[PDB]
């Protein structure tokens, strides 16, 4: 606190909105064939993705 | 001696249960020899990752 | 095929996104109850050639 | 030194990831659903789900 510091402003901080994107995009992997997802015949076994 | 039709070399199962203890763990599969096979059962392993 | 794409410089490394246009199909058979045989075409790059 | 080309003394096939064959362009071989998964002869991986 000082009698020069009685000038300082201020600015709002820029908004930045938050959330999921449209359709979910990206919350599952598709076309990585490191987390392949399954569907499978049981008791087959052979993955049909 | 070799079949002209689509088929895998390489069956992997998942289990149909798992129970799991303080001193063990219980897997069951249902194995399944499809029809106009046979399996040899020297060709078959409990693969374990842990 | 060769191809050469004239593009206006920037300051950001960037990537030519080019999509080879094909048919990617499949066709899924269901021949006894929890069978699932599916059969996948990539017309040309057809495919992982 | 060795000349592998020649003598033997092959080394370097560690570093193959993996290889396929393709017949007619779309005639993925062996095919027929051989392999574990693919159209392909995976011969290492990175990962393993």
């Amino acid at each position: 606190s000082s009698e020069t510091n009685l000038t300082q402003q201020s600015m709002p901080n820029r908004p930045n909105y938050i959330g999921f994107r449209d359709n979910f995009v990206g919350l599952m992997y598709y076309n990585s064939t490191g987390n392949m997802g399954v569907l499978a015949g049981q008791a087959s076994q052979l993955n049909a993705v | 001696v070799t079949t002209d039709r689509s088929q895998r070399l390489t069956l992997r199962f998942v289990p149909v249960d798992r129970e799991d203890t303080t001193y063990s763990y219980k897997a069951r599969f249902t194995l399944a020899v499809g029809d106009n096979r046979v399996l040899d059962m020297a060709s078959t392993y409990f693969d374990i990752r842990g | 095929l060769d191809m050469t794409f004239e593009v206006d410089p920037m300051d950001e490394p960037t990537l030519l996104y080019l999509l080879f246009e094909v048919f990617d199909v499949v066709r899924v058979h269901q021949p006894h109850r929890g069978v699932i045989e599916a059969v996948y075409l990539r017309t040309p790059f057809s495919a992982g050639n | 030194g060795s000349i592998p080309y020649l003598d033997g003394t092959f080394y370097l096939n560690h570093t193959f990831k993996k290889v396929s064959i393709m017949f007619d362009s779309s005639v993925s071989w062996p095919g027929n659903d051989r392999l574990l998964t693919p159209n392909e002869f995976e011969i290492k991986r990175s990962v393993d789900g």
